[PDB]
Order: structure tokens, then C-alpha cells, then sequence
């Protein structure tokens, strides 16, 4: 067995038939990436990190989110729960077909009262639940728990929410609502129908044991019109041909379609949310040809990737994103460090080990030992240069981590800056009259050019100057510092000697060797360069302060060939070594600087320097030709991409000295709150290396004696691209950018920031959130998004470190001359924030469905036999600020007792003192400031007196207590319980007292009510007396026809929805069925 | 179907001439070595959330790093004395800060946690029944 | 964190006695995070080192110690017995040592009188081979500095203070720890920003008389930069019975 497409070998036909699916060929999974080479039999595959056996399989360590999740049940989010059950006689009881009886099934609960609630995904059959559910009980229950989650940590009442945080809680609730419906509809099977009312329609069938139990719920016209009821009037008003499947695709997969549009029970809000999510995912679609191109281009021309595939249209694999999103990601990754070296250690070390594994270069100090094997000294001569340099180089030690870490640090110039260790410099400054200090200087000057320290040249020059004190003098620029200032201390551009940048101030008669060393530094110091990498056309690029396709390098690179002279002094590093050795010869020749050497050592020093110069190393060749190639080969595959800052040789005026991250917008002036990146003396986090190890690695190195670069790099590139996770990191960058925009919008929604948000929820009361409050709110938002997308890694963690009230991100550094480069990624739109603003839009009009009431309440006795439903009061019972004869009370409400029979009095807002009677207008704040003292003076007056108070609510949750309208009822118990339980930090649900409708005549008993709303909040009421011909006493309500537009309205297009004002039920849904194949490739060697 | 959750949420046909692949090749860089190194480089980056507020409002800082990192370097390079160190370098990096559990989001000291502070500030205003 | 108390703190017995209820701290609970430190040998080294040096130098040196940074001495025998140990069991030789010296020590000759090896040993000094080498005349400030930076320190004498002393060679060639976020022990320091001293106990009432001298000297010079915290503050931060000790 074998696949003639990818040329893989298979064992069983049930394996071949499941393998061809990854190429797209049908027949009659666990793998996430499938690669196969062509010069050998060794396929490589990856699996998730919960794969429970990596049996010859690799792993995805990336915390990849889950973007594609499917739903098979219907797509509504609004139940219709019966509140007061009922049973009525009926004429027609069932249907008959020659011998049979089919029971009538109604689409809606036949009860005396039915109203809408909000239970997200109550009929969903999901393969991976987001777990961000918003489950709401019926109004007769207590829904106060939905509004005391975020910042109600210590409220005394176990039930009761803080009124100052309703807006924050509602915003989090809407976020959960949107974030729990982010699914993608399935394409479950159908079934031809022949019911006498639905002729020849094709009805969807939910997956499960039995499916006919859902037809009555889904298709309201399925029920006929057998009885005289409100439901039967509704069904007789509906139209009939809008039922079942509506339209299906032309592409078919066997005998079933690819997608369909079907009429069924749903809501416009959820269908719109899922349509927007589907559009967002579809915009990220990618092509196997493009994956082929991107990998072939990342490989730098050593191997060629090929991924064949069959022609299909229903294939989804979202991986395309924007440079703006990837830059915002990289900015958050840079915030994460925060001067913590533990976070940056493993990156550099692991990259160093990877370089050591995939590099052809080998290092043995036996080259140095062999070349020094012949130099020896005569007895009775106790000073040996060869022995000294051997003992100081330590060729026996074989730890060269400094070399590879110095290489890996070139990619991370902006976060970490590598410097040569302090203990590598000569002791006490050193002296030119000392052989050990001479060799120390040699090692140091030969190792300096490989560090990203911005001021290496000044350190080299001043090392030699410090050694040269007493024999040569250079001019000083102030009276404080001297020529013997330690060379460690020159670590910032403001310390560069003014005689270093202008050579002409070093007189050749007074400091000849210092002038020579200066000229050598200025002329032959290595020149920076830059090389291309990655594939910006498919993957994009995360570069911030560089163009999106270049990779800065502190040295020069050339095209690679192994047939290079091992000693050409046109190479930067080899010429540097030759120049340093020549200068040390010039220092040692005349013995002008070593008075005290009785023995003549010119010949020995010159011999050892000639041997060190004409050495047989290939490390310079490597660093010039093959090191940049493999750096560019590794770069696009790293978890934390390269974050560089420009390399400048000696241009002091444009040396980077500070990297900072901004969090506020540009047209604002706030507290200057610098990020923690700006507190480093260097540009990044300092890192010390070993000059001895760097010099030994740079001075002894060779290739294998049978190297063939094509074979070598093909074999080194296959396993490490077979273990790539760029495609997971791209999706994670998507999610990070979305979360950033969402947090910005929501936090501006409550705090005070210049960012425009359109302010859709301003009537819900709340407070001006401070730094701590906004930070805890953002923590809730963060953890919610993590839970919804199944993430365990960081996300928005660095943004929560002090004042999360942000407006936008930006990163910038500043040159020595004061210029700054400010980079501000243009953050694109975010589907999550757009959907949250849409759901706030729908909430503003239909808030009752979530258990909220708008306006305020009016406490005061009302006794009568009327049945006017306190959630919809008549006009004469409500008064406002414009009503004549009303008193308004501010915070300054002081009570004074009446003496000797005079009534007590309270202070009006206008200073007047008034008795306890009439119409008052409280803010809720007064009663909440002191509920204790207030409901000892007012209770006896509100209960049996003439007082009538209007507490200014704003938003308030409510609870319903249905009573029998044919018996006595008195709501004083509920009213007094509410008033007593209110507290300075919480309020319980406002208890109302609603009568019960009836389809027949009833008696009338006196009812006494003490709380009534001030505007129509009875909007969640769906229908009353559903199974009777009409309602004769009580609040009347028929089926809301405007929520069934496409059924009851003849001239309504099938896709028309009046979304902002009313959420339609029975919409048009589109059902999909995609394939998500793995990433397959066929690496081919290059001749 | 039914993908499991992985984080705690809110709750004639004959053998043909070509098919013959047994042996005769051993890669030059080494598949196993390159795969192990690639894994170690593939590990994602550490999460530094000390100083950020938890879900109840208290800053969840741990409440040093250079020494810990150089010790990890020594352990990972298998030598008692590290060679690529992060502390005691030549630079006087004496103004550098870091995230700490000692500082809340209001720029204030974190000695009494924010939950306790809010509880006390609210308890200092409550009343009771009259006798 | 680190806290200093006027008492000889030990990791064995001071947990049994506590010392924190002693000074008046309400640490009593399942605390198990206030880990003590061994300062017995440090007090003994201080006493032995005041015998030769001067009290001001010794105390002002020992005050700059980072007790939360593990380190250790290890003393070398003198040059003669050192070379005898280089020779016998020669596979321990550091590579710094001279090529000629190694090539001559690798020989099985009696070494009764090697005319050149005598010169090679005469011109050999210990200071160049082992880099951090304290001294016979260290003038101890560099001792505490080297203990602060590094893991192992090389001494040629016994008068040292700050950490334990380990042997280099076998006994023939001579004459006759985890952290817990609330480390405590005597001998305050000002190495870090988190070193604190527990106030509330007068100086004239300290009974050890070496801890007493140390506290007087350090508190009369570093008064303005020490972090004082009372027993109540320590309590808030945290949250063979001997007779004749009351
Ligand atoms: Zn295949």
C-alpha cells in the first residue's frame, strides 16, 4: 500500500483511506502536522500536548487557542418558560389516520402566563463548550447572582448587589454572552415530510436518539389550527411556505450538499454574531500553495517544500494575519519581561544549544596546543610567553556556551545587551610592563567585537590606555577624570573620550602606539550589515524598528563557499586579528615599554605572535558565510521573534540608549508613567560573557573533512521545520490583538478616557472607576477570554500592571542626540468588540429579557380592586420633578422631631422644612446612606399614612410574585423586607406583586400594593392564556407578531431582520460543513 | 466528536517495483539530536504575572531573579560555576526596578491587602437596629 | 526577606525554643516559612577573628554580607604540602599551573634534588593559579565582597568570617540550604533592600556581649539607613526543656 500523491507507505486499506483525506481525496484527525522527506524513509508528525502517548510523535508546546468549534443544535439564546401553569378543555384532542391518533403538540407552553428568559445555548449540541454560559432563571426565582460577581467581594447580604457596579457587571455579562456564542453551525441531516400542514418540506433533524421531539419546537407552522386559541390564531396568521430548508449549495459531497439556508427557531442576535464570527474566520483562509511558497522561501534555498492537494472549495484553515496584529503581539511579549532575567534566560540558552546542534563548526583547542607544542624556553630563564598564553587560554576546558550565546544575542539587541565580563579585564588596570597583562589585552581585544554592547570600541581603546598610563599620555576633557579611569566604567555614550572620535588630538610624538590603536579601531572595526529572512507575503513580520524583512547583524556576511583561503585578510575578523597581532609586535619590539626585562624576549614574543596570527582557524570563515544563513533559517520559527535595534559602529549621536513602552494615546497628558524597560543603564538587560571562551572559540575551529553544504543543511533543516509551530503562533497573535482591542473598549466604557466608545450603556448606574477597580475589572475580562478560548499561557497579563485604563500601545527608543523613534501599530477592527457593542445595542432596547428594569420605583400604598399590572402603571399614579406640589431631597436631608404634638419635619433641597406627607423624590443614595435611621421614621407613615416616595433607581433587578386576583393580598411584607434589607453596599431584587390573568369571569378582592414601576417594564411577557380564545380579566397579551416578521409579514424579504429594536425569532440560518486538514509537506533535497 | 476541555472553566494488486525502503542512510546532523534541541527551543516563554491583581483584587505578586537565572544556567550547562551570568556584571545597573507584590495598582503599598482595606473602609460606616 | 534578632539564631534548636514567641512575636500557627539560619559558627569566627584584627574593621566588613547568597570558603595547605599533593594523585591539577611545572610533576623521579624543579618551585606562587585568593594579610573587606559575588572562595589561612570553611586536600596535608521567604538570624546586614532589624530590645540588655558589641557598633554608624520593625510589625508580616532561662 502507498499514496501516489505524497509517496508515503501505508499498511492497511483503512489506513490509506484515512490518509488520503489529509490531501483532500475522499474515500468510503489526531495529527496536526504531517511531513515526509524524499531522500529517506522517516516521516514526522505532531500531536497535541494532551495526546497521552507521543509514540514516535512530536509535540505542540504552543498554547494554541481553539478557533473552529461546531454546533449542531438550533442557534437560539432565548427560552420561553411558563410561569403559571393551566389546563383548559378543548374540542379537538388529536388527529386520526385510518386507525391512528397523533397528539397535538404546540410550539409554545400552554399556560396562563409565559415570558421570555435568557439561557445561552439551551438547545445546542456542541463538540467543545466555551463554558462562558449566561444561565438565567425565571423571574419568579432570584436572579441577583448575575449582578454580584465582579467587585462584590464583601457585601454583607448574601443576596443583594452593589448599585454602583451594575454597569461593570452588565458589561461583563454581555462579554460572556457574545463570547459563549462564538461557534460555527453544522449541517445535520434532513427528512422529507408529508404532514398535511407541511407538504413536501425538508425538515432538519437534530443529532440524537429521536429527532421528532424537536419538530414542534422548531417549526411553529407544523401544528395545524385545530382549536380556537391564541396559538391557533398565530398559526393561522403565519404563512406556510417558509418552512424547512430554503436553499442548498451546488457543490455536493457524495449525495449531500455543502451548505444550506433553513428557516427555523433562532434569534437575530445570535445568527448575526455567528455570521460575523464566520466572516472573521473566512477572511483568514490560506492556501497549501502559499504554505509551500512560504516554507520554501524560509528555507533559504537548501530544501524545497511541496504540498499537493485536490481541488476543493469547502476547506478552511485560518492562518493569515496582519503585521499590525503581530506587532501588537511582540509589544506585549516585550512588556512581559519587565527586567526579569529569569524570563529571558531559557530563550538565549535554548537557541544557543540549537545552533550548536545544527552548525557544521567544530571547536578543539588542540589546535592551539599543537601550535604551541614546539615553543619552549631554556632552563635558567623564568619567563615564557608561550607557557603564559597557554595557561591563560586553558585549551583543556571545553565549555563554549559564551560563543553560542553571543551569537544568539544578536537577534535580541533590544531586550538584552551582552557585555564582556568585568573579571576579564586586567587587575588594577594593568600595566604595559607585564606579560600577563599583555596577553589579557590580546584576549580582550580579540573577543570584544562579537558583543552587542553599544560601546565596545571605547572599552578596547581605554583598556590599552589604562595599561599605557605612565608611558603615554592622551588629553583629558575635564579636570575630574584621568587617563587611569577603569575601562569597565565606559558603558554609555556620554563617557566616550573627546580625543577618541577625533584621532588628530592624539599627537603621534607623545602617544604613538595609542594613536596607532585608535586608527586601527576606526578603520578595521567590523561593519554592520543586514540579511533577508522569513516570508512577509504569507507570514507577515513582527519587526518594529526595522523594515519587515531584514535581520541586522553586527558584522559583514558574504555568499558562502567552502573553497575559501583559510587565511585571507580581506575578511573582517581575520584582518582584525592580524592587525591586533601587528600592533602588539610594534609594542614589544623596541623594549621601550618593558624596562626591567633583563632577558631579551623580543624573539620569543614575536614567534608566539606570529604563531597566533597565522593560525589555521575556520571560525572567521564560518561567522562570515554560514552563521548568518542559519540565523535567518532559524529566525521565523522562534517562539519569541527577533527584537532588534540598529547597530551603529562609531556614530555616537545615533546610539540607542533607552527602550520604552507607551500605553496611553497621543492627544493626552497624563501621569508620566514610564515602563520598567527604561530603568536599565544599558539599552536592555545586561549580560556578561567570557572573553577567554569567546577568543578560544574564535581562535580554534574547523569543518568536517567531507562537508557538503546541500546535504548538511537539508538534513539539519528537515527535523526542525518538521517541528514548527508558526501556524499556531499566528492564531495566538490573532487572539491577543482581539483581546487588546476588547479590553480597551470595555475599560473606556466605565472609566474616563479620551477613547471614543459610543457609550451605549450610560443609564445603568456606576462609579468613576479608579486604577484598582479598572484593574480588577480587566482581570475578570482577561480570565473570561482565557476560559473561553482554552488558554493557560499569559494573555494581557503585562497590561494589568498598574493603571489598566489605557488607550493604545506603542514602543519607542531614543538616540543619544535626543531624537526618538515612535512606532504605533494601527490596530485593526476586532470582531469580539464589534459584537459586544452590537449586543449592548440590542440590550438598550430589550433589557427586560436579561432581568433588568429601567427607570425608578414609587413606594406608596394603593388599595383597589383593579388589575393594572404594576409593571405598566397608569399615568395618575406617577409623578416626577415637573409635577406641581412635589419636593426634591438632596444629600442634605435632616429630620427634626415635632415637640408637643407638632409633626416631625425633613429638610427640602431648597432649605424648606416639610412634614411627612405628599410626594417626595429620593435619590437611592440617601436611603442607602442610612437605611437604619430612615426606616424608623417613615415606616408608620408609608404603611398607613399619606407619604409616597419615588426612589431614583436608574437600573434595578426585579422579582415577580404572582397572586390570585380573587383573594385578599397585601404586599407590605415584601416591601418592608426589601426596605429593611437594603444596605449601604447592596440592594436586593425589587419585589413586585403581579396578578394572574384568566380567560373567564372572576370575583374581585381588595389588593394593596406598595411598589410600582414608573414606566413599561413588562416587555418580557410573551403571552397570557395561550390556550384560550381570549383573556377577560388581567394583563392581556397576544403572541408578539413583530418577532415573527418573516412569517406574518407578506412583503418581507426572507433575510430581513429589524435587529437593533427587537430580536427576531424564527430567522434564516446558514449551515456549513468544512474540512480542516493538517499541514502536510514533502521536503525535497536540492542538488 | 466531543473534544475534551483542558482547563477549568466556569463550573491483480501486486507489490510493485518501487516500494522498497529499509536502510542505507544515517543523517549527518542527526534527526534525534536536532529534534531534541528543537523541542527545547520550541518551549514557550515563561509567564511573569507577579504584581498583577487576582480576581478578588489582591495583587498576586510572589513577594533574586539574576541569581536564580545564573544558577539555572549553571545547572543547565552542568557545571558548579556558571559562565554566562546575569548578576554581578560590569554595569552599575542600580536603578533597575521590577514587578513586586508590594505595590498595588494605585501606586500604594501592599501590606494590608485591598480586600481587607475595602472591608474595613466599608465597616467603618455601618449602623444597627435601635434597642 | 531577612530579619535580624538580638540572639544566637540556629537552625536546629531555635525552632524548638522558637525565639519569636520569646521576643514577643505572634508567629504561632502552621507558619513553617520563618526559616532560621546557622550563626553559631559565625559568632565563633567573629570571636576568633577579633583576636588578631581590629573590631572596627571586622564589624564594618561583616555588616555588608548577603546572607541569602550561599557561598563557602575552602582553605589550601601551604605551598610545600600543596606541591606534595599536586604530585601524589596528580589528576586534580588545575590547568592554570605552568606547563613546565605540570610536565615535571608528572614524572616518577624521586625528586630528591632536581636542579631545575627547585627553581620552578621557588618562582611559583599560589596567588596566580587560584584567582580569588584571600590572603594572609587580606585586610578583610574583600573577604565579604568575594563571598557576596561567587560560589567558592580560596583562602590560605583560617581567620575568615562569613561562611563555613571546607578542606581542599585530605587531612594528611594539614596540622591538628533552602530559602523560605522569611529568613531570620542574628547579625543584621544592609546588603539588600529587604534586610530588616527587629527593634524593641534595648542595647544594654543584650546578653551575648558579642552580638551586643556588633549591634552597638553597627547602630552607631548606620542608624539612618537601617530598617526598624517592631514585634507587632513582624507578627503582621508573618500572618530536654532547659530551665534557668526565663
Ligand atoms: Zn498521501
Amino acid at each position: 500500500y502507498q499514496c501516489h500523491v505524497c509517496s508515503a507507505v501505508l499498511f492497511s486499506p483503512l489506513d490509506l483511506d484515512a490518509h488520503v483525506a489529509s490531501h483532500g481525496l475522499h474515500g468510503n484527525q489526531r495529527h496536526i502536522t504531517e511531513f515526509i522527506s524524499s531522500w529517506q524513509n522517516h516521516p514526522i508528525v505532531q500531536v497535541s500536548a494532551d495526546v497521552e502517548n507521543r509514540k514516535t510523535a512530536q509535540l505542540l508546546h504552543a498554547d494554541t487557542p481553539r478557533l473552529v468549534t461546531w454546533d449542531a443544535g438550533l442557534c437560539t439564546s432565548f427560552k420561553i418558560v411558563p410561569i403559571v401553569p393551566a389546563q383548559v378543555p378543548q374540542d379537538v384532542l388529536a388527529y386520526t389516520f385510518f386507525t391512528s391518533s397523533y397528539a397535538i403538540q404546540s410550539p409554545f407552553p400552554e399556560a396562563a402566563v409565559s415570558r421570555i428568559v435568557v439561557h445561552t445555548r439551551w438547545a445546542s449540541n456542541v463538540d467543545f463548550d466555551r463554558d462562558s454560559s449566561v444561565i438565567m432563571a425565571p423571574p419568579t426565582e432570584n436572579n441577583i447572582h448575575l449582578f454580584k460577581q465582579l467587585l462584590n467581594t464583601e457585601t454583607l447580604s448574601v443576596r443583594g448587589a452593589n448599585p454602583l457596579m451594575f454597569r461593570a457587571n452588565v458589561l461583563h455579562m454581555l462579554l460572556e454572552f457574545v463570547l459563549d456564542n462564538l461557534y460555527l453551525n453544522r449541517h445535520t441531516g434532513f427528512s422529507q415530510d408529508h404532514t398535511p400542514f407541511t407538504e413536501g418540506a425538508n425538515l432538519r433533524s437534530l443529532p440524537g436518539p429521536d429527532a421528532e421531539k424537536w419538530y414542534s419546537i422548531m417549526y411553529p407552522t407544523r401544528m395545524g389550527t385545530p382549536n380556537v386559541s391564541k396559538i391557533c390564531n398565530f398559526v393561522a396568521s403565519c404563512v406556510r411556505n417558509r418552512v424547512g430548508r430554503f436553499d442548498r449549495a451546488q457543490m455536493m459531497n457524495g449525495a449531500m450538499s455543502e451548505w444550506v439556508d433553513v428557516f427555523e427557531t433562532s434569534d437575530a442576535l445570535t445568527v448575526s454574531i455567528r455570521g460575523r464570527w464566520m466572516a472573521r474566520l473566512a477572511r483568514m483562509n490560506i492556501n497549501p500553495t502559499e504554505i509551500e511558497w512560504a516554507l520554501t522561501e524560509c528555507a533559504q534555498g537548501y530544501v524545497t517544500v511541496t504540498s499537493p492537494y485536490a481541488p476543493s472549495v469547502n476547506r478552511l484553515m485560518p492562518y493569515r494575519i496582519s503585521n499590525a496584529e503581530r506587532q501588537i503581539s511582540q509589544i506585549i511579549r516585550v512588556m512581559n519581561i519587565g527586567n526579569n532575567a529569569t524570563v529571558i534566560q531559557p530563550v538565549l540558552q535554548d537557541i544557543s544549544v540549537l545552533l550548536q546542534r545544527i552548525s557544521p563548526l567544530q571547536i578543539d583547542p588542540t589546535i592551539i596546543s599543537n601550535t604551541m607544542s614546539t615553543v619552549s624556553e631554556s632552563t635558567t630563564q623564568t619567563l615564557s610567553p608561550a607557557s603564559s598564553i597557554l595557561g591563560k587560554l586553558r585549551p583543556s576546558n571545553s565549555d563554549f556556551s559564551s560563543f553560542r550565546v553571543a551569537l544568539a544575542g544578536w537577534l535580541y539587541n533590544g531586550v538584552v545587551t551582552t557585555v564582556i565580563d568585568d573579571s576579564s579585564y586586567p587587575k588594577d588596570g594593568g600595566s604595559v610592563t607585564s606579560l600577563e597583562n599583555l596577553w589579557d589585552f590580546f584576549i580582550l581585544a580579540l573577543a570584544l567585537p562579537l558583543t552587542t554592547d553599544p560601546c565596545a570600541p571605547v572599552k578596547a581603546f581605554m583598556t590599552l590606555a589604562n595599561m599605557m598610563v605612565g608611558f603615554e599620555t592622551i588629553p583629558m576633557d575635564n579636570q575630574i577624570y584621568t587617563q587611569s579611569r577603569r575601562a569597565s566604567a565606559f558603558s554609555t555614550p556620554h563617557t566616550w573620550p573627546r580625543c577618541f572620535m577625533n584621532i588628530q588630538l592624539i599627537s603621534p610624538i607623545d602617544a604613538p602606539i595609542l594613536r596607532q590603536w585608535a586608527e586601527i579601531i576606526h578603520r578595521y572595526w567590523p561593519n554592520p550589515s543586514q540579511i533577508r529572512y522569513g516570508t512577509p507575503n504569507v507570514f507577515g513580520s513582527a519587526n518594529l524598528f526595522t523594515p519587515p524583512e531584514v535581520l541586522l547583524l553586527p558584522i559583514d556576511h558574504q555568499p558562502a563557499n567552502v573553497t575559501t583561503p583559510t587565511l585571507d585578510f580581506t575578511n573582517e575578523l581575520t584582518n582584525w586579528r592580524a592587525r591586533v597581532c601587528e600592533l602588539m609586535k610594534n609594542l614589544v619590539d623596541n623594549q621601550r615599554y618593558q624596562p626591567g626585562w633583563t632577558q631579551s624576549l623580543v624573539s620569543s614574543m614575536r614567534g608566539t605572535l606570529g604563531k597566533l596570527k597565522l593560525i589555521k582557524s575556520m571560525t572567521p570563515m564560518y561567522l562570515q558565510q554560514l552563521a548568518p544563513v542559519e540565523l535567518a533559517v532559524i529566525a521565523p520559527m522562534l517562539p519569541f521573534p527577533p527584537f532588534q535595534v540598529p547597530y551603529v559602529r562609531l556614530d555616537r549621536d545615533r546610539v540607542p540608549t533607552m527602550v520604552g513602552v507607551t500605553r496611553q494615546s497621543r492627544d493626552t497628558i497624563t501621569q508620566p508613567a514610564l515602563s520598567l524597560s527604561t530603568t536599565n543603564t544599558t539599552v536592555g538587560v545586561p549580560l556578561a560573557l567570557d572573553a577567554r571562551a569567546i577568543t578560544v572559540a574564535l581562535l580554534s575551529g574547523k569543518y568536517p573533512p567531507d562537508l557538503v553544504t546541500n546535504v548538511w543543511y537539508a538534513d539539519a533543516i528537515y527535523p526542525m521545520y518538521a517541528d514548527t509551530e508558526v501556524f499556531s503562533n499566528l492564531q495566538r497573535d490573532v487572539i491577543t490583538c482581539e483581546a487588546v482591542q476588547t479590553l480597551v473598549t470595555l475599560v473606556a466604557q466605565i472609566s474616563e478616557t479620551q477613547y471614543p466608545v459610543d457609550r451605549y450603556l450610560d443609564w445603568i448606574p456606576s462609579l468613576r472607576a479608579s486604577a484598582a477597580t479598572a484593574a480588577t475589572f480587566a482581570e475578570w475580562v482577561n480570565t473570561s477570554m482565557k476560559t473561553a478560548f482554552d488558554l493557560s499561557d499569559m494573555l494581557l497579563e503585562p497590561l494589568l500592571s498598574g493603571d489598566p485604563r489605557m488607550t493604545q500601545l506603542a514602543i519607542q527608543y531614543q538616540q543619544y542626540n535626543g531624537r526618538t523613534f515612535n512606532v504605533i501599530p494601527e490596530m485593526p477592527g476586532s470582531v469580539i468588540a464589534d459584537c459586544v457593542q452590537l449586543t449592548a445595542e440590542v440590550f438598550n432596547h430589550e433589557y427586560n429579557l436579561f432581568g433588568i428594569a429601567r427607570g425608578d420605583i414609587i413606594i406608596g400604598r394603593v388599595q383597589s380592586t383593579h388589575l393594572w399590572s404594576p409593571l405598566a402603571p397608569p399615568p395618575d399614579l406617577v409623578f416626577d420633578r415637573d409635577t406641581p406640589g412635589v419636593h426634591i431631597f438632596g444629600r442634605d436631608c435632616r429630620i427634626s422631631f415635632g415637640m408637643n404634638g407638632a409633626a416631625p419635619m425633613i429638610r427640602d433641597e431648597t432649605g424648606m422644612m416639610v412634614p411627612f406627607e405628599g410626594n417626595w423624590i429620593f435619590p437611592l443614595a440617601l436611603w442607602q446612606m442610612n437605611t437604619r435611621y430612615f426606616n424608623q421614621q417613615f415606616d408608620a407613615w408609608i404603611k398607613t399614612g399619606e407619604l409616597r416616595i419615588r426612589i431614583e433607581m436608574g437600573a434595578y433587578p426585579y422579582m415577580l410574585h404572582y397572586y390570585d386576583p380573587r383573594q385578599y393580598a397585601n404586599a407590605w411584607n415584601l416591601t418592608s423586607a426589601w426596605l429593611e434589607e437594603i444596605t449601604p453596599t447592596s440592594i436586593p431584587s425589587v419585589p413586585f406583586m403581579v396578578p394572574i390573568s384568566s380567560d373567564h369571569d372572576i370575583s374581585s378582592a381588595p389588593a394593596v400594593q406598595y411598589i410600582i414601576s414608573t414606566e413599561y417594564n413588562d416587555r418580557s411577557l410573551f403571552c397570557t392564556n395561550s390556550s384560550s380564545p381570549q383573556t377577560i380579566a388581567g394583563p392581556d397579551k397576544h403572541i408578539p407578531v413583530e418577532r415573527y416578521n418573516i412569517l406574518t409579514n407578506p412583503d418581507a424579504p426572507p433575510t430581513q431582520i429589524q435587529l437593533p429594536e427587537v430580536v427576531d425569532l424564527y430567522n434564516v440560518v446558514t449551515r456549513y460543513a468544512y474540512e480542516t486538514p493538517p499541514i502536510t509537506a514533502v521536503v525535497m533535497g536540492v542538488p | 466528536k466531543r473534544i475534551p476541555r483542558k482547563t477549568k472553566g466556569k463550573s491483480p494488486a501486486t507489490a510493485e517495483p518501487g516500494t522498497s525502503n529499509c536502510e542505507h542512510y544515517k543523517a549527518r546532523p542527526g534527526i534525534a539530536s536536532v529534534q531534541k534541541a528543537t523541542e527545547s527551543a520550541e518551549l514557550p516563554m515563561k509567564n511573569n504575572d507577579e504584581g498583577t491583581p487576582d480576581k478578588r483584587g489582591n495583587t498576586k505578586g510572589a513577594l533574586d531573579e539574576a541569581d536564580d537565572a545564573t544558577k539555572k544556567q549553571a545547572k543547565d550547562t552542568e557545571k558548579a560555576k556558571a559562565q554566562v551570568t546575569y548578576s554581578d556584571t560590569g554595569i552599575n545597573n542600580a536603578n533597575e526596578l521590577s514587578r513586586s507584590g508590594n505595590v498595588d495598582n494605585e501606586g500604594g503599598s501592599n501590606q494590608k491587602p485591598m480586600s481587607t482595606r475595602i472591608a474595613e473602609a466599608t465597616s467603618a460606616i455601618v449602623s444597627k437596629h435601635p434597642a | 526577606a531577612y530579619i535580624a534578632v538580638p540572639a544566637v539564631v540556629d537552625s536546629r534548636s531555635s525552632e524548638a525554643i522558637g525565639l519569636l514567641e520569646s521576643f514577643g512575636v505572634d508567629a504561632g500557627s502552621d507558619a513553617n516559612d520563618v526559616s532560621y539560619q546557622d550563626h553559631d559558627y559565625v559568632v565563633d569566627q567573629l570571636q576568633y577573628m577579633l583576636d588578631g584584627y581590629e573590631a572596627g574593621d571586622v564589624i564594618d566588613a561583616l555588616v555588608y554580607r548577603n546572607w541569602l547568597h550561599h557561598s563557602v570558603y575552602c582553605l589550601l595547605p601551604p605551598k610545600s604540602q600543596l606541591l606534595e599533593y599536586w604530585k601524589s594523585n596528580p589528576s586534580v591539577i588545575p590547568d592554570n599551573v605552568d606547563r613546565r611545572l605540570r610536565k615535571r610533576l608528572m614524572l616518577k623521579k624521586d625528586l630528591r634534588k632536581d636542579d631545575e624543579y627547585n627553581q620552578l618551585a621557588r618562582a611559583f606562587k599560589i596567588s596566580d593559579v587560584y584567582a580569588p585568593l584571600i590572603s594572609s594579610t587580606t585586610s578583610p573587606m574583600t573577604m565579604i565582597q568575594n563571598l557576596n559575588q561567587g560560589e567558592i572562595v580560596y583562602t590560605t589561612t583560617d581567620r575568615v568570617i562569613g561562611a563555613r570553611v571546607l578542606l581542599y586536600a585530605p587531612r594528611k596535608y594539614y596540622a591538628s540550604v533552602p530559602h523560605s521567604r522569611f529568613n531570620v538570624g542574628t547579625f543584621p546586614s544592609i546588603a539588600t533592600p529587604k534586610c530588616s532589624v527587629m527593634s524593641g530590645v534595648d542595647i544594654e540588655s543584650i546578653p551575648n556581649e558579642f552580638i551586643k558589641l556588633f549591634y552597638q557598633r553597627v547602630k552607631s554608624i548606620h542608624a539612618n539607613i537601617l530598617n526598624d520593625i517592631s514585634p507587632q510589625i513582624v507578627s503582621d508580616m508573618i500572618n530536654h526543656v532547659d530551665v534557668y532561662r526565663v
